């Protein structure tokens, strides 16, 4: 059925899946035109397609020439996923298909399903989980290599660097959506946070600073503060005033529609 | 001037012949029904007086044989058989009407109703979608299956309906897929019209035989694929004009038949809202969005 809370250790069990987030395909700025109408004007987007268990994160780049001549651009954005998506999958050798694909968004359904009917025992499936991947090009790289693009690309990332040497997938994965969530929710706060000691810095082929598991407690524990801290002033709450429990609820009832 | 000779009526039973129905009473001295008109099928059915989860008939044409109804005691219902011997029928009809034991079809002389709901039906389909070859009537009641029904159990007693499915590989080209899912087109002519049907006519009849299964049996089935193949062609961009139009006039009088007190089970609110306001020919049936907004305004 739908992927939420009660089967949340699934995502972590040795069944081959995927997420897919198209929140960042399909990317305008809107500005006005010299008449004084409203135009947009495209830029380039990514398809978010990361399997939870490895942190293999399949980034492919939307160059806006997909969209050139093309009509009802936001109806066409899921079509073009569920196509890329197929094509990744038919890509990929058998054992390393998927067994679930997992979208974020239930639009998402119905073209996926339709792209893969020549896999019916790949199961389609929406999620309960609200989670923060429309932030993935808050990460510095990320957002440069589909800035850069001129042309349609697919780049390989594995989103958790080296982190599952020392912890498991689970922690891995509530770690990157910790992240994901406080730069959504306040990026310049986030980066700060990240980026402040200058002593710890990113590798080449990382994404992410090379934090040691204590760094790691402070980071996770200052982004958790950044989190309530906005939710206060988003609602006029006294967050001094709140208890473990609220605290609690308040950072996990973000990540659940 | 064909007749429906019934042997007896052993039990309390409401019969109905097309769109007609009446009340027989336990042991009453009713002997059939007598003027039914040449030139169409027809439908006699059945629901028990003691047991409303009875509900059965038969699909026959009185241009393919003599027919009767013999109630049998052992199997507990009112079964359609052909009488091989015309002199013996002859001379059974003839006394049972000397009699004044049958009751006449009541076809009101303008009254169009039962041509303008079986415009398309031929016995012929309905005996390849009801597969009793032995027979030249066929047997539908309330409770059967389709094949469709079934794949998602006895194949013998299914409805043989031709199966649509908007999620197939027959719905969808490779290479088409946003084309074919947002526009049924090639679904509907190139698969369904052109591959399977051959023709409007035949798809239709196998439409408006889906609705009256659905109306006189409550077939539930049947409802689904009535409703299927009405989306399938509001559903496409590209449909010949005489297709909607003869589409507009099935559908009317469909609609009109249609019990007021069965609107709710009947009518399928998303596919109706759907074909009337958002598909691409939500403007090209006029007549059945009058009635529909007249009669049925709470589904729309
Ligand atoms: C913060 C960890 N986390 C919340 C956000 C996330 O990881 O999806 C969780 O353990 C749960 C999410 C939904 C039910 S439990």
């Amino acid at each position: 059925g739908a992927m939420n809370s009660s089967n949340y250790a699934e995502l972590f069990n040795n069944d081959i899946k995927l997420f897919v987030d198209d929140t960042n395909v399909y990317r305008v700025t809107v500005h006005k035109t010299f008449e004084g109408n409203v135009a947009t004007k495209a830029i380039n987007g990514c398809i978010f397609t990361l399997n939870p268990k490895t942190g293999h994160l399949f980034l492919k780049i939307i160059h806006t020439s997909v969209w050139a001549g093309q009509k009802r651009l936001s109806q066409l954005a899921k079509w073009k996923t569920a196509e890329e998506v197929s094509a990744l999958v038919r890509s990929l050798p058998k054992e390393e298909q998927p067994k679930q694909i997992i979208v974020t968004r239930k639009a998402m359904l119905d073209p996926l399903e339709v792209h893969m009917l020549d896999f019916p025992n790949i199961a389609i499936r929406p999620t309960e989980l609200r989670l923060p991947f429309s932030a993935a090009m808050s990460i510095d790289k990320l957002s440069d290599v589909v800035m850069k693009a001129t042309e349609p690309q697919m780049v390989l990332f594995n989103i958790y660097d080296d982190w599952l040497d020392r912890i498991s997938s689970y922690t891995a994965f509530s770690r990157l959506t910790l992240l994901l969530r406080a730069l959504k929710t306040n990026e310049e706060s986030a980066k700060m946070i990240l980026l402040s000691d200058p002593t710890i810095t990113i590798k080449s082929y990382h994404l992410w600073p090379s934090f040691t598991d204590e760094q790691w407690i402070t980071i996770e524990s200052q982004m958790r503060d950044l989190i309530l801290t906005e939710y206060g002033r988003k609602y006029n709450v006294n967050i001094s005033a709140l208890t473990q429990t609220e605290i609690k609820d308040i950072i996990l009832g973000q990540n659940i529609k | 001037m064909n007749t429906v000779p019934f042997t007896s009526a052993p039990i309390e039973v409401t019969i109905g012949i097309d769109q007609y129905s009446f009340n027989v009473k336990e042991n009453q001295p009713f002997h059939g029904i007598k003027d039914i008109p040449i030139g169409h099928v027809h439908v006699i059915h059945f629901q028990h007086a003691d047991n409303s989860s009875m509900r059965y008939g038969y699909w026959f044409d009185c241009r393919m044989g003599n027919f009767y109804i013999q109630y049998d005691p052992k199997d507990g219902l009112y079964k359609m058989m052909e009488e091989r011997d015309g002199a013996k029928f002859e001379n059974i009809v003839h006394n049972f009407k000397e009699r004044q034991m049958m009751v006449s079809y009541p076809k009101i002389d303008e009254d169009d109703t039962w041509y303008n709901l079986t415009e398309f039906v031929q016995m012929d389909k309905i005996r390849k979608i009801v597969r009793k070859d032995e027979n030249q009537f066929s047997y539908v009641d309330s409770s059967m299956t389709t094949v469709q029904e079934n794949e998602l159990s006895d194949p013998a007693h299914s409805l043989n309906y031709t199966v649509i499915n908007f999620k197939s590989r027959e719905a969808i080209r490779p290479g088409h897929e946003m084309e074919d899912f947002l526009d049924k087109s090639y679904y509907l002519n190139t698969v369904m019209l052109q591959g399977i049907f051959k023709n409007s006519s035949n798809y239709f009849g196998e439409l408006q035989f889906a609705f009256l299964n659905a109306m006189f049996f409550g077939n539930y089935g049947s409802s689904l694929q009535w409703h299927a193949m009405i989306e399938l062609i509001c559903s496409s961009a590209t449909v010949p004009k005489h297709m909607l139009d003869k589409l507009d006039e099935i559908l009317y009088y469909q609609i009109k038949t249609l019990p007021e007190q069965y609107s709710d089970i009947l009518l399928n609110e998303r596919v109706w809202n759907i074909c009337l306001y958002s598909s691409f020919q939500k403007n090209s049936l006029h007549n059945t969005e009058k009635i529909m907004e007249n009669k049925y305004p709470e589904l729309l």
